[PDB]
Formats: structure tokens, C-alpha cells, sequence
């Protein structure tokens, strides 16, 4: 209530900032839909930690540990071994060093489908690319060949950091990357 | 027709809740239009607010039975329960349970035909901090105005009363809000979308200065209640009637406030670009119709607000869209 | 037990306080200063806390789409229109549909899938998971994003998460992989 409050004196003042706000109860998320200035479209958001918990965890009734995946994909942190750290939490703990990034694919991968776009980033650039925003527009998950990256395609990946994954926006023409070092991928494509 | 013993108000004989109840289907199966709607917050434990003051002067044996505006409460049902026993003699009044917030209760009563939505909390008032204390009445006016009808939302009437006077800045947009105003100088005070005891403290020193002049308020804004009908109340037995002699009839004959519009029949020619001061004088030779001030639309072109004029100067330019509140007797 | 098995059935319990964590598995070597994430029985997804999730304030400014592509997944595929047809309060309205809608049915899962036997179970006897990746990815457009792997190799049942490891990282029989998957 003293948060659905705040979100109401906030767009009383102006209607149009963007508003991101952390909601405890699933229910409580309807009076904040119903505010007449409320607007997803602009991106305005109710993060509720109830809907999510639970669809979390329904998600590892589904696939056992994909809660943990997930909820690690989600916050930025790095990895740093230790000596005395065990050879399976040193897995675990590279694997946690990796969270959720968006791109815009550069114009080698224009029309090649989307299964050669994700064998491309994988193989080649080192990337995991997930899912492609295809022009309004729609989030596409692992969508099959019959769908082309378009021209500026946004992609989702999976990376150690964003910087890493620049490789995707920076990739050469297939002339300027067949050495594949991929240090070695940068800006100068042409 | 019936009416209570003093012949102020219409009656009926008491009768239990319900049948006065309404579930969604029997609520959206009536033909509800031009009606009130008390949108009612309540914890069936909280303090009655008495309904039977909103309820009375609607049901002024001034007016003919026809033109009585039905009246749904919508709200609590262990909380009307309570109230009911001072509710139960009133025509034309019916109970729809559970909150009003939910949009499929406001769907049920129609909300976008009414004459007026009333929102109030009996509520404590005096719960957590002075922010959360009308989190109902913000809350439900803004989901009222966020609706659609299209099967017209903000185009709805809707009066809240407010238990923190700083509060009525959250109920509308463009207001451009100020702490440091006043309540009554704030737009939705202005347009008379709110309310709160804050503007009534002042009935202290005005009961003082001029007795007789609370008696004219109250005339009116009770609908015409009496020491009679007080004493009668507090004899214990309810509220007693039924049919009523022509002696006692007479008091139907009486004065009430009206509001008029200028955009068609006879007084529309002053609507036409004449003055307020030329209006006065017509209505109140040819129909005895004694003009007190002007709602007038606060913008001129898109949205629907009005706003109050008390007393006009003579000289005032009227516009065809203005709106006239008047004393008359028939 | 159930002798007429007791720790070989699978738990996810929601933790109030991150910290009571360590109570919840023996031999974990517990310490009250690491954070929820490292410890074991977060590894290997017996236990949740809300501590996890509030980047989800950071996530959701840095890239808005982003959260939408896990909510699209965590929910099972809930939209807009389903939160405001909840909204409304006339509860969660279905019936009978039309095919243009049953469309919706053909969308991506998570799902998750064993190396032991069926065509993948090659990579599983001594292969890597870059050659897994491509392989599933031609062969069935399944997207392969993690691992699940036992602890120790020999006799416990417990497994943990390795989220996209390199391509010459090898892989097990007793592997299993988390897959974006299409049918
Ligand atoms: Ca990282
Ligand atoms: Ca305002
Ligand atoms: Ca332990």
C-alpha cells in the first residue's frame, strides 16, 4: 500500500516517468495496472517478488535446478577462483559468473536463420544466443528455421560480461574473422 | 404514497436486509440509470458513519416518487447489516456485497449511468500515516476514472469525502498540486469532486454569530429534517410514518436547490452571450426561480469539469454550456 | 523410508532468512559469511530465497525486454492481456477456443534431458559440450543454455547447476542438459 502510494504520488507529479517498482503481493499488482497513468508500453513495470518466487520454483518442478540457472542468470557477478575452493564449485561458480545481456546483431548475420545465427555465436564468437526481438515487435525464444534475423536484430545472450558480448555487434565480415582468436574481434570489420 | 409522521420524507414499513440485497446478476438484470452509488469502505467492526444522513435528504418528500434517484450501496455486508436497522424505511435502496474496488461490482451497478458516486470510508481515519489514510478512496476513484464503457470512464461523477484534507492532490491530473494550498482552493475542491470536515469547523462560530442562519443550512442540506423529527428519532422507536393527512401534505410544498442549464429552453437566450444580472432577473419574474451561482466548464474548445461561481456580479458574461444553481419550489 | 528411500526424493524449499541454509544438508562444511549463491544447497536447487531476486530492480531499468524474455518462461507465458483480464475481477475467464489462438500452443519450453540413453547419449560417453550444442541444435533445434551434474562420482544423489560451459568442457553418461525446446 505505502508502495502502490508512492507509484501514485509519482505519476500524479508527471505522468510519464518511467516507474519500476517492487510489489510483495501478486494481488496488490492489480490496483497499480488499474492507476489511469500506468503503462507498460512506456515501460513502466511491477516487479512482484511473489509472481516470480513461485514461478521460479514451479520452474524447477519442471526441470530440477533451473531455478538456481535462472536466478543466477539474473544478478551481475564474476568469477575468481580460490585454492581452496573443490573442482565442482569451481564449475558451479565459473557458470555463475555469466548473466543475461542484449545486442544488436551485426549485418553478417542478416538473413541466415535463427539456428545458424545461434551456431554462429556459439561456435565462432563464444556466445550463447537465446532469443531474437523480431520487428511493433516480439521476443522470439529458440524459434525455429523458419524465421531470418532481419537487419539490426536484437539478440539475448549469455556472457561472462557485456563487453564480451560486443563480439556479436562488432563481428567482422566473414573475411576480417576466420582466425577465430576471438580477443581478436574489435571494430574495425571494414 | 407514504411518508414519516412530520411528512418530510417518503417511507416504507421496516423490512429485513434481504430484500434489499443484490447479487451481480439480480444488480445488472435491474434497469439502474440516473442513480447513486455509495461506494462504501468498511470493517465490519468499524464505527457507523450513518448512512441515514446521505440517504434522508434524497428522499425528500419534496419530490415526486417517480423522480426519486435510486441508490445501491455497495460495501460491506456485516457492516450494512448494522447500519440497516436506521436504512430499512427508506424507498428505492439496495445492497450489493463486497468491495468497491473490484470492477465487476462497479460493472453490476452501472457506475457509467449514474447521476453521482459517492465515495466514503468508515474506516478509522486515524490508521497508520497520514498517506495510507485514504488509500480506499484514492484508490477507487482512480480505478472508476481508469475504466472503459465502450461494450467513458473520467466522464463519470464522483464525490470523495477525505479524512486527510493533503490527500486531494492524488485525486486528479494536471491539478499542478501545492502543498501549502488551502483545500478549498485546489481544483478538485473547486469542482466539487471532494470533500472533507476541514471546510464544515467553521459552523462553530457561524452557530454562534447567526443561529437562524445554521437553521437555513440545515433546512436545506438535511432536505428539511425538524426538531420534531429529531425528537421523534430520539424517542428509541425508529423512525415512524405511513399515510399522511393533507394538513401535514402541505410541507411537500417547499424550497429546494436545483441546477438548471443554459443550452436549451427559455432561459437559453442568456446562455447566447447575455449577463448573469440580465438571468436573475427573468427567472426569478417569470418562474419565481431565484439564481445563486454558476457551474461552468473550467476549459472551453476538451475535458469535462465544471467548476463553482457563487454569486456572479450583474455584468458576468454567460456562455450556452454554463449550468445554474437555483432555489425553486416546484 | 519407504521400504514397505528417504533423501533421493527432490525438495525446493523457500527459505524466510537466507542464513538457514546451512541447516538444511549435512556434510555442506557450512559457513555463516558465505553468500546464499555459493552455498550447496542453492547450487544444487534444493533451496530459494528472495535475496535472489532484487537485481531484478537493476535488470528490469538496464534492459526492460530482458526481464520480459524470463517472465515469458517463469510464468509459463503469461501477457499483458491475462494480467488485465485478471484485473478486471471477474476471475480467470476460459472455455472452448479458436485455432487462431490455440496457435499460442507451439511456443518454446525449458525442459530438461538425459545423456544415459536415446541419440545424444554419444556425447555423454566421452564427448564435449560444444559437440553436443551443435549437434542438437541441427538435428532438433534444441538449445542447449546449461548442465546438471552430480556431485560426486563413484554415491550421493545430488546434483548441481553449471550454467553454459565452454565447448571443450567434457561431459559425463550421467549428465544431464537444460534445453530450450520447441515440442
Ligand atoms: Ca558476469
Ligand atoms: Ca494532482
Ligand atoms: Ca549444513
Amino acid at each position: 500500500a505505502a508502495n502502490i502510494m508512492r507509484v501514485i504520488s509519482i505519476k500524479n507529479y508527471h505522468s510519464d516517468i518511467k516507474v519500476i517498482v517492487q510489489l510483495l503481493q501478486y494481488h496488490n499488482k492489480a490496483y497499480l495496472l488499474n492507476i489511469p497513468s500506468w503503462d507498460w508500453k512506456r515501460g513502466d513495470d511491477a516487479v512482484c517478488v511473489a509472481e516470480l518466487k513461485l514461478g521460479f520454483i514451479a520452474q524447477s518442478c519442471l526441470a530440477p535446478g533451473f531455478s538456481t540457472l535462472m536466478a543466477n542468470l539474473f544478478t551481475m557477478r564474476s568469477y575468481k577462483p580460490t585454492p581452496e575452493m573443490s573442482q565442482w564449485q569451481t564449475d558451479y561458480m565459473r557458470g555463475t559468473g555469466m548473466e543475461m545481456y542484449t545486442e544488436y546483431l551485426s549485418s553478417a548475420f542478416n538473413a541466415l536463420t535463427f539456428p545458424e545465427a545461434a551456431e554462429l555465436c556459439f561456435s565462432k564468437l563464444k556466445l550463447l544466443l537465446l532469443a531474437i526481438e523480431v520487428r511493433e515487435s516480439t521476443l522470439a525464444i529458440n524459434p525455429g528455421p523458419k524465421v531470418k534475423i532481419e537487419n539490426a536484430t536484437q539478440g539475448f545472450f549469455i556472457a561472462e560480461s557485456a563487453e564480451e558480448v560486443k563480439r556479436a555487434f562488432y563481428y567482422c565480415k566473414n573475411c576480417h574473422a576466420n582466425v577465430s582468436d576471438v580477443r581478436q574481434i574489435k571494430k574495425c570489420k571494414c | 404514497r407514504k411518508f414519516d409522521s412530520t411528512g418530510m420524507f417518503h417511507w416504507c414499513p421496516d423490512r429485513p436486509l434481504n430484500d434489499c440485497l443484490q447479487d451481480r446478476s439480480q444488480a445488472s438484470a435491474s434497469g439502474l440509470r440516473n442513480h447513486v452509488v455509495v461506494c462504501l469502505f468498511a470493517d465490519a467492526a468499524s464505527p457507523l458513519i450513518g448512512l441515514r444522513n446521505l440517504v434522508m435528504p434524497l428522499r425528500a418528500s419534496n419530490f415526486h416518487y417517480h423522480e426519486l434517484k435510486p441508490t445501491i450501496i455497495v460495501g460491506n455486508l456485516d457492516y450494512l447489516h448494522r447500519e440497516w436497522k436506521t436504512l430499512q424505511n427508506f424507498p428505492k435502496l439496495s445492497i450489493l456485497p463486497g468491495s468497491p474496488l473490484n470492477r465487476a461490482n462497479l460493472r453490476a451497478v452501472n457506475i457509467n449511468l449514474c447521476d453521482m458516486c459517492v465515495i466514503v470510508s468508515a474506516k478509522d481515519r486515524n490508521m497508520e500515516d497520514p498517506n495510507l489514510v485514504d488509500k480506499e478512496a484514492i484508490l477507487c476513484s482512480l480505478n472508476i476514472k481508469a475504466m472503459t464503457f465502450d461494450d467513458a470512464g473520467a466522464n463519470v461523477p464522483l464525490i470523495t469525502e477525505l479524512a486527510n484534507d493533503s490527500n486531494v492532490q492524488f485525486l486528479d491530473q494536471d491539478d499542478d498540486d501545492d502543498p501549502d494550498t488551502e483545500l478549498y482552493m485546489t481544483q478538485p475542491f473547486a469542482c466539487g469532486t471532494a470533500f472533507a470536515v476541514s471546510v464544515l469547523d467553521s459552523l462553530m462560530s457561524t452557530s454562534y454569530f447567526n443561529d437562524n442562519a445554521l437553521t437555513l443550512i440545515r433546512t436545506l442540506i438535511t432536505g428539511g429534517a425538524t426538531p420534531e423529527l429529531e425528537q421523534i428519532l430520539a424517542e428509541g422507536a425508529g423512525m415512524r410514518g405511513g399515510y399522511c393527512s393533507p394538513a401535514v401534505l402541505a410541507n411537500r410544498d417547499r424550497c429546494r436547490v436545483a441546477q438548471i442549464s443554459l443550452f436549451d429552453g427559455p432561459l437559453a437566450q442568456f446562455g447566447q452571450g447575455g449577463h448573469y444580472g440580465e438571468l436573475f432577473v427573468y427567472a426569478l419574474r417569470h418562474f419565481g426561480i431565484l439564481c445563486i451561482g454558476l457551474y461552468r466548464f473550467r476549459d472551453t474548445n476538451p475535458s469535462s469539469k465544471r467548476y463553482v461561481i457563487t454569486n456572479p456580479p450583474e455584468d458576468f458574461p454567460l456562455l450556452p454550456t454554463d449550468q445554474v444553481y437555483v432555489l425553486t419550489y416546484k
